[PDB]
């Protein structure tokens, strides 16, 4: 893995040691390059995790979302110009090395065999994020979005330090392996009920959950381009894989105490989607799109078959590419008009001819177009929790229905009937949009293709 | 003839039997005549502000914006907190979550007692 | 056979080539048009020849390979059959599509997006081949929801016109109800059977039967315009003419009874269940007969008559015949096909105007569309003995012999005279009266395209139903003993339904204005179930979304409970703590109250 | 740009000093300008309108967003986005609203009634049994090879 | 609800009334000659009273004529497949592009049509020319502080076009 | 689908459906001739005649025109507006 | 009422610019654009005919559980082509 760390740090210096109209270039294509070595990781078999020496190894769980993060990483490094294309050198130098300094710890926390380890690069992973849509986040209360965001996470994730501490020094030390061929069944008394609150509830806070789902909305809205999807995609689905790894202890316990978080998922999950069906403010309905799909995931790791498991991250995965493709189409709508609204800038079906394709794909995709890896991950989840209980199937077709509502209402409504005749700014679609599109949507129709690589460890 | 046409939330009361515009006052008068120069008056503020040839970019409609602003973040100032807002919350809050957690508790103790007797039809039963 | 198997996966894989081909293409071939229907043309003559080799013999084959997610104890791979029904229902789909494709070539000329048309067209076209051929229950879910975007995207192919979007968007909620209902009883298969597949489930019938006959009622309703489900009917007439030809006369309209003619082992049993398949299409049936009388666009009277024939299929599967409804689809198919395509000639000939008022009178406007339009309304209730003659005659003879729930047979009666009577009345107005149209006439079919299609979906309209109802084998016992006045009431209501709208028709020649007694605005307002629902769902839903769910609960109670009591008690005990006068006495109070409460009040050095 | 007193904080009072900032700043009659009140909802002080405004406004005025309804002055009700067409008819009903709802509820228990009626009261024509000669067709239902022989016969009638 | 005036008159509302009274009795009645029958007996019936010198009773009566017309409507009256909430809707807006497009063109499709871009450039000019001082004295000009109104007096005055002319001029062709 | 409609040819057909109609005269009758003026007809068979116009050419005309025809040569104006009469 | 004047003159100011922009969009350079410079069944019957019975040999002769299937059905008055003998014919009639 350290061979897939050290050119990582080299990159750095690459940024800062290429000249003015020259690191642009550089970065795009050296991440590139890092996207290949990191598609040659895929060696994974059998019967055992992978270690990359002591103080690595990957599952077959973090390998998809570890490819997934440094293909997603040059996608947003050309996705974040043309609002800081024309700021300082010396600043946007900063920027674009904070942005890889936050992948470097992204990949901290993904491989990780200790949990002290994990939880190091899961607040490191937290910092630099805080620092973009502060500094960039272009609307009036970015200050407060930062704010609720670094608090809700920290007041969150914070007792999780200490239950971590605590099975550190009662059971050995933190290896999976060894957090795993050791665990004896805690019992049911109260304090093994608040220390599985306590680890439960940081990833819950991290997801978010929907009591807690309003630290997000505010952190994408008043959040630039490079920050959101870091934020949505590699965040939300870093919290369903830490919750991944740590819910193998504590079993006989979430049986009788896992009922409900359960309920504030799925009742969160009908009202979220009720509530995205509405709003203006176009970017914040794929917030709450997100928080729908999060709640459905919660849904997934809380009851413990591996048919959900694999549903879990199949789900993971492509919603991660979904709301990053869909948050680059709303960034690319308020690149042509600066009104971040919904019912003011309606029509674009005869302007921009094939921008409309790939909103269609895109909200064909969030549709969960059959094929897709979206419906595998929603079905397979959809089995497991009718196999869990069988009444919950009209919670789970009715956010479907939903689901499909406000998808495809965003789709009719923005982009769908008449140009009001006043906008007369907009210019038609550059070549960069459209690579980035493809750089969406050739890596899920290849996975819909050949799913087999992205089913989790129980496969 | 007709039952005279009852109107509700649902069914729009049409422009014939208002029957209110068949009173007609100078002060009704005043004001179908000022209810018009005010749209006069914003008809005229936008056509010149939207013929100009060298004016680029969007109207920038201060209404639109008036309207976000109140929808959006002009929700929780102003606010004050009463018996009917608390009631109305706790009904619809944590209502219907107790409801559903109470049948899932219902359905969860059935399936329970039943596979604890053993009388499933599992005689293949594997994707669980 | 190696021939079999290889014709059938070319007459799928010549549905491919186009799609690529102009995602390749760079170059803007004008002939595209032209190669999409002769490449459609090919794909039906090589697929007649398969078929022919099924009839010869037999020899049912399935085929099955290129394995994926092979995971638990199931497995998956891209997996179709060619049974019966698989097999016949293709080419009588590929040969009314090609006609479609002649009807869409003329009507849809002079539109410069007719390539977005086309792949459009070809797609669903392929999606609903997907659906008709699989076995693994996955890939019938991957065609279900397919036809429905497809369908979506057809519906809505006119950005613009809010009745086209708003329409579409009916269309695509209902299919998520369909939706719902299918995944129920995807749940139940898997999880008690092992699999998801025709043939595992069929080799073991299964005791526990309401779940997933109940999940296949509610796909079946979600998909085949049933009542409680229908009204996106006239929504999805309010398309183009081609688009609503093919979305209602074959595909997209019949996947949801083909499912319960697929599942036919398993709804041989559980009498319960087929009591609730007649029931609710007789339902169907009689609201529809109702609702088509009093209404003005010739697509939506259309629209209403094949609702109404697919609620007589439902009747045909509530009794025990499969066979019979799956050679009414395929007759059904042929039939409002061909009268979809002259009656959309129609309205291009008369300026897209569509209604029926202001289009009273244009026989010996050239015979030859108000010919096929008399040769479709009266093989509609069965010209004894034509193609519409044997299906719906041994449907509701089969009906007649059998255990009916005492009223549905009435149902298919009282049905069966009004769609006699619409069908006449349909002729009269349309074709038949004093002629009212606007002046400066543009009535043209000088058309090698229009009578080619026309044409020849008359002469499968008139050969067509004899030819599939020979050579069939017989899967059921025909019943073939009936009473005197049991087979005879099925043409004797039909000619008195004629007779019935024959003196309607006479007195609408009279001149008395009658006063409406509200089983007319009964008829006439669409029985008041889409006003009603569609003024009264779209309400309770957003009413309670924006005060309860947006404004209320989530946004200003979640935040009066987590931020704003730590902030208020933080800013509070900031002002009452850092707060203080800067003296120095009650510093040093502060100290000697410290230390007696140390000292003597909660001890310390005891 | 956007003046600070463009915002709406704070409700109704007092009747002369927000009554008449409000109609500076809607762009509205004085009397026209109804807050709902505030009965602790939030709300601002956003104005009352006569709430269906979407199937009314008939087309033939020609104002600036024909399917948006605006004339870019408009205080655009609180409840806009469920009123656009696509969304809600507010139209007037040609005929009433609770006597329509009472035809069809009275209509759908007539026809349920008649439908369990005819579900405790079944019709057969006189026909007896199907004589399935082997057994009932024993040996190729769902198992008894040899388990079970049950001898019943039919009789030549 | 009238761009000239604040209300229409009576006479407006009588006339109508007289006017959807015929269009719904065409969607009423068909064959068109018992129709021209009942239209002739509508016409009768309002030279029943048209020699009122009241005017309560004239508007008393026009409201019992609503009352009667409202009883004796039709539910699809026959709106002409032109007009908005009939069959065309602006059924051909596909291909409504505005004309502040077109120029956003690579300079090889501009070179593909040299005329027509030439003849674009003269109208532009056209606009250009006469836009500021002309427009902005008549229209600073003619009212008073009041506006009150919403037409625009036409440029009566020497010289060029009336003002506020561009996309109205500007438009599609309603069947593109 | 759409004849070559040009404008002398439409006013000769407006004008022919105004002859074609009973009690008024084709002897004192031109382009520029009255509906309320000349020929003395009133406002109800004025909108009878508008009538005519709406269902032989099949679009209405609005209410804020329906008072302010009055002349053959206007009423050409506006449908040249509708239909936009050229090459 | 009737047309004012003012709507009269405005009127006909806009009818000459709205003629004369219609009898300007007629385009006629009297050329409209300027450049700047079997088979099809033979290979739809030929060519994917080819590759799929290629695909139906050889790759289902890998894999094994593969395309079946339902079995040709014999009678008593037959026989079987294969080996080479008679099912014995069906019996009696009697009671026609
Ligand atoms: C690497 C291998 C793939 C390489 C693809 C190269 C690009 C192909 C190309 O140029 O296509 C022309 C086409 C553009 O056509 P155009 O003439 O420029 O303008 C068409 C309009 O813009 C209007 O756009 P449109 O109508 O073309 O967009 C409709 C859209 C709608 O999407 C669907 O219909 C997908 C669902 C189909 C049913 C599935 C069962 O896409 C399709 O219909 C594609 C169907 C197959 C997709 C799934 C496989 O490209 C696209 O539409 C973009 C790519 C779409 C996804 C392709 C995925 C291939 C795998
Ligand atoms: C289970 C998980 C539960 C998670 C709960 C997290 C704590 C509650 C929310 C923390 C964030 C609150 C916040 O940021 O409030 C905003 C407020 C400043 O808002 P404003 O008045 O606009 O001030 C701008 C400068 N004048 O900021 C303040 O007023 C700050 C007040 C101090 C808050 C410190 C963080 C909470 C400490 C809790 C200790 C117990
Ligand atoms: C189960 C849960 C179902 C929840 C449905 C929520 C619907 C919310 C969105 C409403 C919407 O988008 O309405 C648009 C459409 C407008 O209908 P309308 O304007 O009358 O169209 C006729 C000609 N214009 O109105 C509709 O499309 C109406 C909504 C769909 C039909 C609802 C009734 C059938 C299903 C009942 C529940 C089962």
């Amino acid at each position: 893995m350290l061979k897939y760390i050290i050119p990582t740090m080299m990159l750095m210096p690459l940024t800062w040691l290429s000249k003015n109209s020259m690191i642009w270039i550089n970065t795009t294509l050296h991440s590139l390059l890092i996207s290949l070595t990191s598609l040659l990781l895929l060696n994974q078999f059998g019967d055992n995790s992978l270690n990359f020496s002591l103080t690595f190894f990957s599952d077959s769980l973090s390998t998809p979302l570890l490819i997934l993060t440094m293909w997603l990483l040059p996608l947003m490094l050309m996705a974040s110009q043309h609002h800081l294309s024309k700021e300082n050198l010396a600043r946007k130098k900063l920027f674009i090395s904070m942005l890889i300094l936050l992948q470097l710890f992204l990949i901290m926390t993904f491989t990780a065999t200790e949990l002290i380890f994990f939880y190091i690069m899961f607040e490191a992973t937290l910092v630099p994020t805080l620092i973009i849509i502060t500094r960039w986040g272009n609307q009036t209360e970015r200050l407060n979005a930062g704010l609720y965001f670094l608090f809700y996470t920290l007041a969150g994730s914070l007792p999780l330090l200490v239950a971590l501490i605590y099975i550190q020094n009662t059971m050995g030390s933190l290896n999976f392996l060894i957090l795993q061929y050791w665990v004896q069944p805690m019992p049911n008394s109260w304090s093994n009920t608040f220390m599985w609150l306590a680890c439960m509830m940081a990833f819950m806070v991290k997801m978010p959950l929907y009591g807690l789902h309003l630290w997000l909305p505010k952190a994408h809205v008043e959040a630039p381009i490079a920050g959101s999807m870091v934020l949505a995609a590699i965040l939300l689905k870093l919290g369903g894989y830490g919750m991944m790894r740590i819910t193998l202890l504590l079993n006989p316990i979430t049986d009788f105490m896992a009922y409900p978080f359960i309920m504030l998922s799925l009742w969160g999950m009908i009202m979220t989607s009720s509530i995205c069906l509405r709003q203006t403010d176009l970017k914040s309905l794929i917030a709450y799109s997100s928080v729908s799909h999060m709640a459905l995931v919660i849904v997934a790791i809380l009851i413990q078959t591996p048919w959900s498991y694999m549903g879990a991250t199949a789900l993971m995965i492509a919603h991660g590419l979904t709301s990053s493709m869909l948050f680059c189409l709303a960034n690319s709508n308020y690149e042509r008009v600066h009104s971040r609204t919904m019912i003011l800038a309606r029509g674009l079906q005869t302007l921009l001819p094939l921008m409309a394709a790939w909103w269609l794909l895109a909200s064909l995709t969030n549709l969960a177009l059959p094929p897709s890896i979206n419906l595998i991950g929603e079905l397979f989840v959809v089995m497991s929790t009718f196999s869990w209980s069988n009444i919950t199937i009209i919670l789970m077709g009715l956010n479907m229905v939903i689901t499909a509502l406000y998808s495809l209402y965003m789709l009719i409504t923005t982009q769908r009937g008449k140009h009001t005749h006043h906008i007369n700014n907009i210019l038609p679609s550059f070549t960069r949009e459209n690579a980035l599109m493809s750089l969406h949507m050739l890596p899920l129709l290849l996975l819909s293709l050949n799913p087999k690589i992205i089913l989790g460890p129980l496969y | 003839s007709f039952p005279k046409y009852e109107p509700s939330r649902l069914a729009s009361l049409p422009t014939t039997l208002d029957p209110a515009e068949y009173d007609i006052s100078s002060e009704t008068r005043k004001a179908q005549a000022e209810r018009l120069a005010i749209r006069s008056r914003l008809k005229r503020e936008y056509q010149l502000q939207y013929n100009d040839p060298s004016r680029r970019g969007v109207v920038e409609d201060p209404a639109l914006i008036r309207w976000t602003c109140a929808r959006s973040a002009n929700v929780y100032p102003n606010f004050r907190p009463n018996t009917k807002t608390s009631l109305l919350g706790a009904l619809f809050g944590i209502g219907p979550l107790i409801f559903w957690y109470y049948v899932f508790k219902t359905d969860r103790d059935r399936k329970e007692k039943l596979i604890q007797e053993g009388k499933l039809d599992r005689t293949f039963n594997i994707s669980y | 056979m190696n021939l079999f198997s290889s014709l059938t996966l070319v007459t799928l894989i010549l549905l491919t080539m186009p799609i690529a081909a102009i995602n390749f293409n760079t170059h803007k071939f004008t002939n595209y048009p032209l190669y999409v229907k002769t490449t459609i043309s090919c794909a039906f003559i090589t697929s007649m020849i398969p078929t022919m080799m099924f009839i010869h013999t037999g020899q049912e084959m399935i085929i099955s390979n290129w394995h994926w997610l092979t995971i638990q104890t199931l497995k998956l791979s891209l997996s179709f059959k060619m049974d019966f029904f698989s097999m016949m229902f293709v080419p009588v789909a590929l040969f009314v599509t090609w006609s479609i494709m002649e009807f869409s070539m003329w009507y849809m000329h002079s539109d410069p997006n007719i390539n977005q048309f086309f792949k459009y067209l070809l797609l669903f076209l392929i999606t609903m081949l997907i659906l008709v051929t699989a076995n693994n229950l996955f890939q019938l879910f991957i065609g279900w929801e397919g036809v429905g975007i497809m369908s979506f995207l057809l519906i809505g192919w006119w950005y613009g016109r809010t009745d086209a979007n708003t329409a579409a968007l009916q269309a695509i909620l209902y299919n998520r109800i369909g939706d719902i209902g299918f995944i129920l009883a995807m749940a139940w298969f898997l999880i008690n059977l092992n699999t998801w597949d025709l043939q595992q489930i069929f080799m073991l019938n299964p005791n526990d039967s309401n779940l997933p006959l109940m999940g296949l009622i509610l796909a079946a309703t979600g998909k085949s315009a049933q009542f409680g489900l229908h009204p996106w009917l006239p929504s999805a007439m309010e398309g183009p003419t081609p688009v609503s030809a093919l979305l209602h006369s074959s595909t997209m309209v019949v996947a949801g009874i083909f499912l319960l003619i697929r599942f036919y082992p398993l709804t041989e049993n559980n009498k319960f269940g087929q009591s609730i398949m007649l029931c609710l299409g007789a339902m169907t049936t009689l609201f529809t007969a109702m609702c088509a009388l009093t209404q003005n666009d010739i697509k939506k009277i259309i629209a209403f008559s094949t609702s109404s024939q697919l609620g007589l299929m439902m009747v045909t599967i509530g009794i025990n015949q499969p066979h019979l409804a799956f050679l009414h689809i395929c007759t059904h198919a042929f039939f409002k096909a061909m009268l979809f395509m002259c009656s959309g000639s129609i309205i291009h000939s008369l300026n897209d105007e569509q209604d029926i008022r202001k289009m009273g009178g244009l026989f010996k406007a050239m015979p030859f569309t108000t010919t096929a339009l008399i040769i479709g309304s009266l093989a509609l209730t069965g010209m004894p003995f034509l193609t519409g003659f044997y299906s719906k005659d041994l449907i509701i003879e089969s009906a007649n012999t059998s255990y009916t729930n005492a009223w549905a047979l009435l149902m298919t009666l009282v049905a069966t005279s009004f769609t006699a009577i619409y069908s006449t009345r349909i002729i009269f107005f349309a074709l038949l009266g004093q002629p009212r149209f606007p002046t400066l006439i543009n009535i043209n079919e000088n058309n090698p395209f229009l009578i080619n299609s026309i044409k020849r979906l008359l002469i499968g309209s008139l050969f067509a139903g004899f030819i599939i109802s020979n050579n069939i084998p017989p899967m059921t016992i025909p019943q073939m003993t009936m009473p005197h006045y049991l087979k005879m009431t099925a043409l004797t209501v039909t000619i008195l339904g004629f007779i019935l709208a024959l003196e309607i028709s006479n007195t609408t020649h009279y001149l008395k204005f009658n006063y409406p007694s509200n089983t007319f605005k009964f008829s006439n307002l669409l029985g008041y179930y889409p006003t009603i629902m569609h003024r009264l769902t779209p309400y309770m839903n957003l009413t309670m979304s924006q005060k309860s769910a947006s404004s209320l609960l989530d946004l200003i109670w979640l935040e009066t409970i987590l931020p704003k009591t730590i902030s208020l008690a933080q800013m509070k005990m900031s002002t009452t703590i850092t707060s203080q006068k800067g003296l120095i006495k009650l510093y040093f109070l502060s100290f000697l109250i410290t230390i007696l409460i140390s000292t003597t009040l909660l001890n310390f050095h005891e | 740009s956007h003046i600070t007193k463009d915002m709406l904080p704070g409700p109704y009072p007092k009747t002369p000093e927000e009554r008449a900032a409000a109609a500076k700043k809607y762009n509205m009659r004085v009397e026209d300008y109804e807050p709902y009140p505030d009965d602790g909802m939030g709300y601002g002080d956003y104005p009352k309108l006569p709430d269906r405004s979407q199937q009314e406004r008939d087309p033939w005025y020609d104002w600036d967003h024909p399917d948006l309804r605006l004339n870019w002055g408009e205080p655009m009700h609180w409840d806009l986005d469920m009123y656009i067409r696509n969304r809600v008819d507010t139209s007037p009903t040609p005929v009433n609203w609770n006597l329509m709802c009472k035809h069809l509820f009275g209509f759908v228990a007539f026809m349920l009634f008649m439908f369990w009626v005819g579900e405790t009261y079944p019709t057969y024509q006189p026909v007896g049994p199907k004589q399935y000669p082997y057994n009932n067709l024993y040996l190729e239902r769902g198992g008894d090879p040899n388990k079970e022989p049950e001898p019943v016969v039919h009789y030549e009638i | 609800f009238l761009p000239s005036a604040a209300y229409l008159t009576h006479q407006q509302k009588v006339l109508q009334l007289y006017k959807r009274a015929l269009r719904h009795l065409e969607s009423r009645c068909v064959h068109r000659d018992k129709y021209r029958y009942f239209a002739c007996l509508l016409r009768a019936r309002f030279d029943e009273h048209k020699n009122e010198k009241d005017m309560v009773k004239a508007t008393q009566l026009l409201r019992e004529a609503e009352k009667e017309f409202w009883h004796g409507q039709h539910p699809q009256p026959y709106i002409f497949p032109e007009s908005p909430g009939g069959t065309s809707y602006e059924r051909y807006e596909c291909y409504k592009v505005p004309e502040w497009c077109l120029d956003d063109w690579h300079p090889s499709e501009k070179a593909m049509y040299p005329d027509y871009f030439a003849k674009r450039e003269q109208w532009k000019k056209l606009r250009r020319e006469s836009w500021e001082r002309e427009v902005k004295q008549l229209q600073e000009e003619t009212p008073v502080g009041g506006p009150r109104t919403e037409a625009l007096p036409p440029a009566r005055k020497q010289g060029d076009l009336p003002p506020l002319w561009w996309h109205i001029v500007t438009r599609p062709r309603e069947r593109p | 689908d759409a004849p070559p409609l040009t404008l002398e040819g439409i006013k000769d057909r407006v004008l022919y459906v105004l002859k074609l109609y009973d009690k008024i005269d084709p002897e004192k009758l031109s382009v520029n001739s009255h509906f309320m003026k000349d020929l003395g007809l009133d406002s109800l068979d004025q909108v009878e005649i508008i009538m005519a116009m709406e269902d032989e050419f099949g679009f209405e005309i609005p209410d804020i025109d329906a008072e302010k025809l009055m002349c053959p040569q206007e009423i050409v104006d506006y449908i040249a507006d509708k239909k936009d009469v050229y090459e | 009422s009737g047309y004012t004047p003012d709507e009269k003159l405005r009127l006909q100011q806009l009818r000459e610019l709205r003629r004369r922009w219609l009898k300007d969009q007629e385009l006629s350079p009297r050329e409209p654009v300027l450049p700047p410079r079997s088979i099809f069944a033979f290979t739809h019957v030929l060519i994917p005919v080819w590759i799929i019975h290629y695909y139906l040999k050889y790759h289902v002769t890998t894999k094994p559980y593969t395309i079946v299937e339902k079995k040709p059905r014999i009678f008593p008055g037959d026989t079987i082509l294969e080996t080479g003998e008679v099912i014995p014919p069906m019996k009696e009639f009697p009671d026609q």
